[PDB]
């Protein structure tokens, strides 16, 4: 889904 | 003078240029709903090089160092070769998207490429695919776009043309040509697809192409480099990228950095706090800046936001225009971009490489700790530096792409939400941009961050883009978002400005989302709304009310629930707020109660029967909006209540009963739209909003300093010329007393009046001549004479104009007009009534004429007199009226106060006049009986000076000064013998007396009248500061008369 | 002479400015000033109005646009 690993 | 003359003095309908505004506002553009998904899903390796064959085309030298995948193996021979450059491309593409499908091909020839496009296409014909050739070890192409298979002998050639692939490869697909003269390949793809288009009439647009250089030039050949530089650009952009740096830089500025260096550099490429992790990160987000800043939008989303593999290889096709551009060659790609390698940018670049470098001896060398780069800091900086005048009449900031990504860290993240939010103050613009760019996804997944810390800046945020994107269908909601915001307002500690932020987000998510107006019942908001209502908080109640409102909608089991815990009795006693919008609020949520009953009836009839009774008493209220949403929520109401007004109708044409008499007074009420609303509503029965502010006010700027703050505004000194005019107009009238005054002998004003100058009245200033009529209220220029335009009042045939009035001395004041059937309609527009004859409102102030008298001291209005008692209007609070019951017995007088004392005069009775302080108890209303006129009193008013007589006048002329202590104590003149009326000017020794015939006649305070001025009477008016005298004459003219 | 002294004066005049109006005031005038400095043939005036930037408008020149005015500045014949 998204374009970049985030952390949350 | 303006010092004291610019009062604290609002005007009564200043508020009405809020309240009015009841509008919505504007949708965005939305361009981030990608609707477009279209993933790749398989690619194929066509290593189409045959290792220790040198084709004709091509002579060699000594240093031709053919790496491929940075890896030569010339020596173990050709079967090691291929095998392992086949697992390196492999390896390196599943570094950009391990979940594809790769299917590999080492020299293939014919059938081997049929199969494979077959099977590509069977596993799936939407999701593109990607395909490169490679094209080393091969002729060169053709002006067909020829490739030379090889059947095991480079003698046996097959030319496959470019139709065969075409034909093969139908599905959307990316193809990438490592060839010599690769755009020789493009150019002709294209001109075949034209034919095929052509041939289709009797696949375009479903194509992605890149090419390695320009098809009137070759690849170059340098010692150094790689033989595949083309690809090695596009798949491992860092190694190529410092490799090229350390080998193309003139004059080296960091000793000690050599390739050796280069090739022991320790990271993984995927973690930010290592170094080769942060020069991924810092080379991600400058390309993307550039991307974002040179493009269109729609060629930035198609190319940048579609697909994430598509969005990867022109992130690095960017560094490969520029690293090619130095050895004379220029790649070719599909739909063209503007040439990029000037751009301000790379410097950027180049300076944070050199930094890592800078260090990197010494932490290989040695072990010592590696220190982190300032670059996000500094693009943070400069990003707040442009916020600070923040003006959006220009371009927007170049580094937004930037804070986007610094978001997605957790080191800066407070201070780029921090920024970010103050760049979402700000306007619909901001939003627009914020939201284009993207950010939204990731701040919803940031909604279930366990941080608490980070609920504060969401919920600003967020309280904005509902703000703006109100039409957003609550995908917040689905990833549970609404129990998130939940306990979110559950806490009380909260300050009170993020509690309102967070009730209007609830509110939001009830209105635009069903399953919205399900949840809020599963999480149980209904009691924590009655648990908020306890709360000072203006707006917080509101919302309170409104999401109790909208919670009951739609929905009989929230209704239920809202009977079982008293709901409604919580909310009826939210009606003793004195601020209109909460008052409001009660009343919509009422209504939307009682219309989602859904006609149960049961017990809860009586409940409804209440609630219809619970707002029939805010009929005696006079406040507009309060009005307005009276008759929308009685609307709300019969909506039901119709189903049994078939019958009750006819009284018209208990409960009803009154609900008839409610919207007959709201019909009855002076004020147009409330009584063309109350109309409609009464026909629509008889034959058979805030909101929308409120949610609109969140998206107005926040912080905003008001324009009188700006010592240089227009506004200070528009205002301060202003009243240093009316300061030096009434200045001029205390010259006037001062100096002495004499018989008014002389004239200032003589103008025809079109009809009967019934009231005459001015200002406490340049002194604008209004005249009442019995349907209009005239106006005459004072000073020159000249005639303005006039309002016309609406008046019915049985109504004139008793009075008239104004709500400032000071200031632009709304001229007040009232008449005979207790309406006044109000409007200030008579200032440039030349240019601006919009007159504002109306209303009613009755429930001997009619009479307002404003307390300019105290924000009250006193009015009377059709009804025997004295009305007491409140103005800066919720507009209720006290009602007086004085002892009068008819119709009473023109009241009057002395402001000092809430001291009251009244009365056109049987021959007394009444006189009461109001601080004693208003039901026993005692008054001081002065009886020396027996007869029918006529104008009863108090002296504003200090001495405080009561004046009175006889039907028969008397004319009478009681001391105001002692009604025996009195003197009598009776001046009034052959005259009109009388009118005493207490800062002046001149009281008017009009005349039966054409004179008129005036007299001084000892008596001394004068019966031959000239320049019968209907009206007299002294100015409120000139002794000058206005004679509305009978004869339909009107002249002011002025000292000599 | 009126280009020369009348910048000299508007340079001067914009001493005390600073509310949001003097704000723009001054936005404007730096405006007008930094074309002039760059644009005018005679090198004279370019010279005088580049020395008249005085440190009290830094403020208004660590805008972008500005800074990109000034970066053309350092390539010149004088």
């Amino acid at each position: 889904e998204s374009q970049f690993e985030m952390d949350i | 003078e303006a010092d004291l003359t610019d009062w604290n003095l609002p005007l009564a309908f200043m508020k009405k240029r809020h309240c009015e505004k009841i509008e919505g506002s504007k949708s965005l553009a939305q361009s981030w709903r990608m609707k477009d998904r279209m993933k790749t899903v398989s690619v194929a390796l066509v290593l189409c090089l045959n290792v220790g064959v040198d084709p004709p085309d091509v002579v060699k030298t000594t240093p031709c160092a053919r790496l491929e995948c940075w890896i030569d193996p010339l020596s173990m021979g050709p079967q090691k070769a291929l095998e392992t450059i086949g697992a390196n491309l492999q390896k390196q593409y599943e570094n950009w998207q391990p979940r594809a499908r790769y299917k590999q091909s080492l020299d293939p020839t014919v059938d081997e490429v049929k199969k494979l496009c077959t099977s590509l296409r069977r596993n799936a014909k939407e999701e593109r695919v990607l395909f490169h050739y490679n094209g080393h070890g091969v002729p060169r192409p053709t002006v067909n776009g020829e490739v030379w298979v090889f059947n095991k002998n480079y003698t046996q050639y097959i030319p496959l043309s470019i139709y065969d692939l075409q034909t093969w490869m139908g599905s959307p697909s990316i193809f990438v040509y490592d060839c010599s003269n690769a755009g020789l390949i493009v150019k002709s793809f294209k001109q075949f697809a034209l034919q095929r288009e052509q041939e289709l009439e009797v696949s375009m647009k479903n194509c992605i192409q890149l090419a390695a250089c320009e098809a009137t030039e070759l690849l170059p050949m340098i010692p150094d480099l790689p033989a595949d530089l083309f690809t090695s650009c596009l798949t491992t952009p860092i190694k190529i990228a410092l490799r090229w740096f350390c080998m193309q830089k003139c004059v080296s500025l960091v000793p000690g950095v050599t390739l050796d260096l280069i090739e022991k550099i320790p990271g993984r490429l995927n973690d930010r706090r290592t170094p080769l992790g942060e020069l991924n990160w810092i080379f991600t987000a400058i390309t993307d800046t550039i991307a974002w800043n040179v493009l269109p939008r729609d060629l930035f989303q198609k190319l940048f936001r579609q697909d994430l593999l598509v969005a990867s290889l022109f992130r690095n096709f960017l560094l490969a225009e520029r690293i090619m551009r130095s050895y004379n060659c220029t790649p070719v790609s599909s739909p063209r971009l503007p040439p990029t390698y000037m751009h301000a940018m790379w410097q950027a670049w180049d300076l944070a490489v050199d930094i890592c470098l800078s260090q990197l001896p010494t932490i290989i060398e040695e072990g010592t700790a590696f220190r982190h780069s300032p670059f996000f800091a500094e693009q943070l900086t400069a990003f707040q530096v442009w916020l600070t005048m923040g003006v959006e009449n220009r371009n927007p900031p170049e580094q937004l792409p930037i804070v986007l990504q610094v978001l997605l860290s957790q080191v800066h993240r407070l201070r780029a939400l921090d920024l970010l939010g103050r760049f979402l103050d700000l306007g619909p613009w901001a939003v627009s941009l914020a939201l284009s760019v993207g950010i939204f996804p990731y701040v919803l997944k940031l909604l279930q961050s366990s941080a608490r810390e980070l609920r504060p800046l969401l919920v600003f945020i967020w309280a904005k883009i509902l703000a703006v994107d109100s039409s957003c269908q609550a995908d917040l909601v689905k990833d549970n978002g609404h129990k998130y915001f939940l306990s979110v307002l559950a806490d009380p500690y909260m300050p009170a400005e993020h509690r309102t932020m967070t009730a209007f987000i609830l509110a939001v998510i009830v209105n635009s989302y069903h399953t919205g107006q399900e949840a809020c019942l599963q999480g149980n908001l209904i009691a924590i709304c009655l648990e908020q209502l306890n709360d000072p908080h203006p707006l917080l109640r509101q919302w309170v009310a409104i999401c109790l409102g909208r919670i009951w909608q739609n929905f009989d089991s929230a209704r239920w629930c809202g009977v079982r815990d008293s709901a409604h009795e919580k909310l009826y006693s939210l009606l003793s707020d004195p601020i209109p919008e909460v008052r409001c609020a009660a009343v919509f949520a009422l209504g939307t109660f009682v219309g989602n009953s859904a006609e149960r009836t049961d017990h809860s009839t009586t409940i409804d029967h209440n609630v219809a009774m619970m707002l029939a008493q805010l009929v005696s209220d006079g406040s507009p909006m309060v009005r307005k949403e009276l008759v929308v929520a009685l609307s709300h109401l019969v909506v039901q209540y119709e189903s049994n007004f078939c019958t009750v109708a006819l009284q018209f044409i208990s409960v009803y009963t009154q609900i008839w008499r409610v919207l007959l007074h709201l019909a009855a009420d002076p004020y147009p739209e409330v009584s063309d609303v109350a109309m409609k509503v009464l026909n629509s029965i008889a034959y058979k909003g805030f909101c929308d502010w409120s949610a609109r006010y969140f998206a107005q700027p926040v912080m905003k300093i008001p324009e009188e703050h700006d010592l240089e505004s227009q506004i200070r000194k528009e205002r301060e010329w202003r009243f240093l005019r009316n300061s030096r107009v009434r200045r001029q009238a205390q010259q006037v007393i001062q100096k002495g005054i004499t018989r008014l002998d002389d004239q200032i004003f003589l103008n025809r009046n079109p009809g009967v100058p019934s009231v005459v009245k001015f200002h406490p200033f340049t002194p604008c001549i209004a005249v009442a009529d019995k349907d209009s209220i005239c106006f005459w220029d004072w000073e020159k004479g000249e005639k303005l335009d006039y309002f016309h009042n609406g008046n019915p045939r049985y109504t004139r104009v008793t009075a008239m009035e104004y709500l400032n001395g000071q200031d632009c004041s709304l001229l007040l007009t009232a008449t005979d059937d207790g309406a006044i309609r109000v409007w200030k527009n008579f200032a440039d009534l030349e240019k601006n004859p919009e007159m504002v409102t109306a209303w009613q102030g009755l429930s001997a004429g009619m009479v307002v008298d404003w307390e300019q001291e105290t924000g009250l209005l006193m009015s009377s007199g059709d009804v025997r008692i004295v009305r007491i209007w409140d103005t800066d609070r919720e507009m209720k009226v006290q009602d007086i019951p004085t002892g009068a017995d008819s119709c009473v007088t023109s009241l009057s106060c002395d402001s000092h004392r809430s001291l009251i005069v009244a009365g056109l009775g049987d021959g007394s006049i009444r006189v009461y302080d109001r601080r004693m108890a208003l039901s026993e209303c005692r008054v001081m009986t002065y009886r020396e006129h027996t007869a029918w009193v006529v104008k009863a008013s108090l002296q504003k000076r200090p001495d405080g007589h009561i004046v009175s006048v006889s039907v028969n002329g008397d004319v009478r000064i009681f001391d105001p202590r002692m009604p025996e104590s009195v003197n009598v003149l009776q001046i009034v013998k052959g005259l009109t009326a009388l009118d005493i000017h207490p800062q002046a020794d001149l009281i008017a007396c009009g005349s039966v015939n054409q004179f008129t006649a005036i007299y001084n305070s000892s008596g001394e009248l004068i019966n031959n001025i000239k320049y019968a009477i209907s009206c007299l008016a002294f100015h409120p500061h000139w002794p000058h005298l206005a004679v509305g004459s009978n004869d339909y003219y009107i002249s002011v008369y002025s000292v000599e | 002479e009126i280009r020369m002294e009348a910048a000299r004066t508007c340079s001067r005049l914009l001493t005390p400015s600073v509310s949001q109006t003097a704000v723009q005031v001054v936005a404007d005038v730096l405006s007008k000033l930094l074309v002039v400095g760059i644009t005018d043939p005679d090198p004279d005036i370019r010279y005088c109005v580049l020395a008249s930037l005085d440190e009290r408008f830094d403020a208004h020149l660590a805008q972008a646009e500005n800074l990109q005015a000034l970066f053309v500045a350092l390539n010149d014949q004088v």
